[PDB]
């Protein structure tokens, strides 16, 4: 299948590679479980206005998202950086819920790169921002009949703001040559104005709830977890663990490597994971990749014969008619201590040919 | 009950090699790693101050700029911790840091600091410190890192909502306070603070006299500021950083 | 006195390694690391997203390739010259000058 | 990851051409060692009083006391290339 | 402009470490062993 | 007479030519000029925009480096002849026919 | 962009305002306030490499700006660029460190020659 | 443009082989020079007559 032909001539031929599967999943999350404050930031009776949005710190909670999706009035549910069907199976750290009410018409400008009033200088996102915003009408609740103008907006200000910063700042601003010396008149305008919320306009103009869940990904030891239920560690075996949503396929043995406390992940020289810290047990697990080879078919031709033998290249023989050799594990040849020519190399001084397949 | 009773001289010291972190939580052994953060640049201008008290308002806030190196070689009951603000009045939120006897609290707070802040020794009362402290927001009460010649060193980043805190207490013998060689700071503490820092001061401890209302005191810190460069840490096989060039110093670490 | 041999044994781990530190380069991507990938998005992004380390990844590989190739035909013409001495300077005894 | 491996599906024939590449160097390396080194077929043995009318060849003969059979010349060129 | 052009975009030509004056003095080097001293001078002595 | 040197000079300025000339390419993108795509445009479609700048230079830049290199190699082999004819030539008489 | 401005003698006729290389590279421009013909070159640029010995025997560096001229940055002027911090000597001694141009490096101080 | 080196720096060290292979030949050019040329410790010189 390889070679595409049926007939195959004497020699050595590259195939495949072994790679030893897992046996069972390992799930290891942090044991405390506390139900997450996302009621007190998702059914308020007030929200902030933009210009002074309120931003709440989430963590040391384990976060049920499946209730989010089980009642919500929420005409927009956009992530950006991560599933909205994965959160369950994540851990996360620097949690941020930011609330705030714009317009209808506003919500494409809470995104990154948009350029707006709001956007510049309300409310800014980062351009490598992750997590999901949340956008849901709120006429009955945030609009008056006689007009609603508890939430403004900063139309005015000297400079664009920086991501995750509010302004409240209620100074004057010079709109003009001439300077306002904080007294209003022409061409001096207050920079802070109201919106016009009223149940009779219709959409795009309708007052919208907006809430803002920001995360990071990996970077700093986690504190908020999905519901997903901690298994127990099993050592010296193939195995695919999820430590605090990060997944692997490897063998976790015990390590000799002194951590210091602060000191979770660990490394090699390819700045990939070598050893994991767990937080519901504080032990260091060395974490080291399954047992794998290149898979080599020493035949003859298909003329001659159809025995085949295989060699393992790199892997020794009791991981895996059995020799050992340097390049590797023959399986299905014979050794042999008489000495011959060369017909089928095989390395390491260790050639193969066929009398059965013999190496020597 | 502000009152103004620290003076304060300064002189320059060069930094030598000192001022060195672990810049992640990550694990590294016997590998030689390029980071680029805010680190305290090799043989750079650090102030040295002296802060004394015998028994008028010479005691001014010094700026935070990009981050902090703070060294002492005092006892750990002068130096009780530090201020973190950018007005220091009621107007803005501040972090506060005290260290006693038995447990450091950090508290972010609308403070109304005192001109001349410090803890005064009689019991223990922060009342020359500010004189009101109202919509407060955050408190954190944990093991102290001022315990008990011996150089303490500090770093200070104040990154997208976290204060960072790295910390290294090392045995320094008798000699230049600022040693030669390599002494990693280690990561302390991070605090999800999110409140703006342009200025910062060292908060000191003074006893009452009892007989010139307070006792006589001296101390003396070491302030350099972190600036955003390119260094290359040496790992060793305990994961210790025992070593590092910045490549921006001369051209000798820069091919390095 | 034994560069040229420990040179050669220096490019092949260099290759090597940066082969392998082509493995910690994101090429446009969230994230250097595939399962982090699956971990965290729907198949649609997570395609375009193991589209993005496929591509790199594929590239730095072509571009080892080459470089190993012209390597090989460097060491080749190396290894026939000294194939050409051991025939002429060991096995007789030669008049070619230098 | 299988994924990973689907989509690498749709671009064809260039793993297996950088397998057949990387093949190719590899047998030719050997084909070099043989060019170079297997040059007679038969292994020639020196005679066991090593007299060659005044002539020392003993940094160049193997060394019976060594394990490695090598000479103290390419003993010590393997101890200096690492 | 050609250079120019190159140099702008950051292409620089680095200068041969042997110059043409010493590549000249070379060749005189050897004329004058091939002719002065035969084939001596290239294995020994001229 | 002399075209191959001249031969060498020019395939050399020429391939610096071609590489000068592929900053004048947009390889699929709005404009070849890194300063337009950024003022006119919002910053995740103008890093869209620069990356596949970034890899349309990219690729003409490894492949002026892989020719060089296979060039390279010609120029040592022609080089390591002009050796073998300076010392078996001009230092010594050869007996090699032509 | 980015460059000096200095003046032009090239003759731009009345319709074109700006001025290509043979490379296709901006090389001249035509004022719009005043009509007058400026070159636009490109400010000057360099490669920055380290002249050292081990640093088993010495610290000491060099620093040579490949292609810039030493009015533009133990300052020697060589073909290859501007060398800083070695010392040209009239003595002729074989190649340690290789500079170009004839010029080589070597360690006694670092003296270039 | 510092905003392209940002988004250059994703592609890790293709930079670093593209002028390592490129050093590699400048010296390789000096070096074949060398081995032309530079077959003579002496320089020698013609008589006057
Ligand atoms: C050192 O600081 C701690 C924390 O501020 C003090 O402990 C508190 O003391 C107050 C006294 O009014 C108690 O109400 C608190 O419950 C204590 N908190 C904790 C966490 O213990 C302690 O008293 C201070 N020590 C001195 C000598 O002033
Ligand atoms: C050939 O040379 C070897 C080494 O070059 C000689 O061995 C030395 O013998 C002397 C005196 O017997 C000793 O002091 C040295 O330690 C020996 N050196 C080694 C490396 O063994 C040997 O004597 C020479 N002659 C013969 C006939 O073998
Ligand atoms: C949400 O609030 C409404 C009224 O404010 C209350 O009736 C309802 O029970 C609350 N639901 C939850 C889940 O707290
Ligand atoms: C649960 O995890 C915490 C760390 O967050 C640890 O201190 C504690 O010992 C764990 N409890 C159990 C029963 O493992
Ligand atoms: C440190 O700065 C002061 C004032 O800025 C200056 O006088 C002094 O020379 C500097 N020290 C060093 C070592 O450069
Ligand atoms: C921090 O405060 C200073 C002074 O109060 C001010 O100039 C600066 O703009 C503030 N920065 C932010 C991000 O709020
Ligand atoms: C801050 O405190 C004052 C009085 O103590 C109060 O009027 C004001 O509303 C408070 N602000 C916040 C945000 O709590
Ligand atoms: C590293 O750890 C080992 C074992 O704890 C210890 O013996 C050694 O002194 C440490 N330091 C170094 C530099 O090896
Ligand atoms: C534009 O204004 C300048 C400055 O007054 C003047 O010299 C010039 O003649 C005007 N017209 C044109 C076409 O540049």
């Amino acid at each position: 299948c390889t070679l595409k032909s049926f007939t195959v001539e004497k020699g050595i031929y590259q195939t495949s590679n072994f790679r030893v599967q897992p046996t069972e999943s390992i799930v290891r999350f942090p044991n405390i479980t506390n139900l997450c404050p996302f009621d007190e930031v998702f059914n308020a009776t007030r929200f902030a206005s933009v210009y002074a949005w309120n931003r709440k710190r989430i963590s040391n909670c384990v976060a049920d998202y499946s209730v989010l999706y089980n009642f919500a009035p929420f005409f927009a549910f956009k992530c950006y950086g991560v599933s909205p069907t994965k959160l369950n199976d994540l851990c996360f750290t620097n949690v941020y819920a930011d609330s705030f009410v714009i317009r209808g018409n506003e919500v494409s400008q809470i995104a990154p790169g948009q350029t707006g009033n709001i956007a510049d200088y309300n409310y800014k996102l980062p351009d490598d921002f992750t997590g999901c915003v949340i956008a849901w009408n709120s006429n009955k609740l945030d609009s008056k009949v006689g007009g609603n103008y508890n939430y403004l907006y900063r139309l005015f200000r000297k400079s664009n703001l920086k991501p995750f910063e509010r302004d409240i700042s209620t100074e004057i601003y010079q709109a003009g040559n001439k300077p306002c010396n904080g007294v209003a008149g022409f061409n001096c305008y207050f920079p802070l104005r109201s919106y016009g919320f009223r149940p009779t306009y219709g959409v795009g103009h309708q007052p919208y709830r907006v809430v803002v869940l920001s995360f990071e990904l990996l970077h700093a030891p986690a504190t908020v977890c999905g519901p997903k239920k901690s298994t127990n560690l099993v050592k010296n075996k193939c195995v695919n663990f999820n430590f605090n949503g990060l997944t692997g396929t490897g063998v976790l043995t015990e390590s000799n490597k002194k951590f210091l406390p602060f000191q979770q992940f660990g490394r090699d020289i390819a700045d990939t994971t070598d050893a994991v810290r767990d937080p519901q047990t504080l032990e260091i697990l060395d974490i080291t990749p399954c047992s794998f080879g290149g898979v080599s078919v020493i035949t003859p031709g298909t003329n001659t014969s159809n025995q085949v033998a295989v060699l393992y290249q790199g892997v020794n023989c009791t991981e895996v008619n059995v020799f050992q050799t340097r390049a590797g594990c023959l399986i299905g040849a014979e050794y042999v201590n008489n000495s011959y020519e060369c017909d089928i190399p095989i390395g390491a001084g260790i050639c193969a040919s066929y009398q059965s397949i013999i190496a020597y | 009950q502000c009152v103004n009773l620290i003076t304060r001289t300064q002189s320059y010291t060069n930094s030598f090699t000192r001022g060195v972190y672990y810049p992640d939580k990550v694990f590294r052994s016997s590998v030689l790693h390029s980071t680029q953060d805010l680190f305290l640049p090799f043989f750079s201008n650090v102030t040295w101050f002296h802060a004394i008290h015998v028994s008028r308002f010479d005691n001014p806030v010094l700026p935070f700029n990009d981050g902090v190196y703070f060294a002492s070689t005092e006892k750990s009951n002068i130096i009780r911790g530090w201020i973190f603000g950018t007005t220091l009045d009621s107007k803005t939120q501040s972090l506060l840091i005290v260290n006693n006897a038995t447990n450091v609290v950090i508290k972010v707070c609308e403070f109304q600091f005192c001109n001349d802040p410090f803890l005064d020794v009689y019991m223990e009362s922060e009342f020359r410190v500010y004189s009101s402290a109202n919509n407060c927001t955050f408190e954190y009460v944990s093991q102290p890192f001022l315990m008990d010649k011996n150089l303490r060193e500090f770093v200070f980043k104040n990154i997208d909502g976290y204060f960072k805190i790295y910390s290294k207490h090392t045995p320094i013998n008798l000699g230049r306070d600022l040693p030669q060689g390599f002494s990693a700071l280690e990561p302390l503490v991070d605090l999800p603070i999110g409140i703006n820092i342009t200025r910062f001061q060292t908060l000191l401890a003074l006893h009452r006299s009892y007989l010139s209302g307070w006792t006589a005191g001296a101390a003396a810190y070491y302030v350099g500021y972190l600036q955003p460069r390119t260094f290359l840490l040496k790992y060793n096989e305990n994961g210790t950083i025992t070593d590092a060039v910045d490549c921006a110093l001369d051209p000798l670490s820069e091919t390095k | 006195a034994l560069g040229k041999l420990q040179d050669v044994v220096n490019h092949n781990a260099q290759a090597l390694n940066t082969l392998v530190k082509q493995l910690s380069s994101k090429f446009g991507a969230i994230s250097s690391v595939l399962n982090d990938i699956l971990s965290r998005l729907d198949p649609p992004e997570a395609e375009v997203q193991i589209d993005r380390l496929i591509t790199g990844r594929l590239q730095s590989l072509q571009t080892y390739v080459t470089q190993q190739l012209i390597r090989a035909a460097e060491i080749r013409a190396s290894a026939n010259l000294a194939a050409t001495k051991m025939s002429e300077c060991v096995l007789g005894q030669s008049k070619r000058v230098d | 990851s299988t994924e990973c491996s689907n989509l690498l599906l749709q671009y064809g024939s260039f793993c297996t051409q950088l397998k057949r590449a990387l093949t190719g160097i590899a047998v030719e390396q050997d084909k070099n060692t043989q060019e170079v080194f297997a040059q007679v077929k038969q292994i020639y043995k020196t005679p066991p009083i090593k007299y060659f009318g005044g002539f020392n060849f003993s940094q160049i003969l193997p060394d019976p006391s060594k394990p490695s059979k090598r000479s103290p010349i390419e003993d010590l060129l393997f101890n200096k290339v690492t | 402009d050609l250079i120019c052009a190159q140099k702008f975009n950051g292409l620089t030509v680095l200068p041969p470490l042997l110059t043409d004056e010493m590549i000249a003095q070379y060749t005189s080097a050897l004329l004058a062993g091939t002719i002065t001293s035969g084939w001596t001078f290239g294995a020994g002595p001229a």
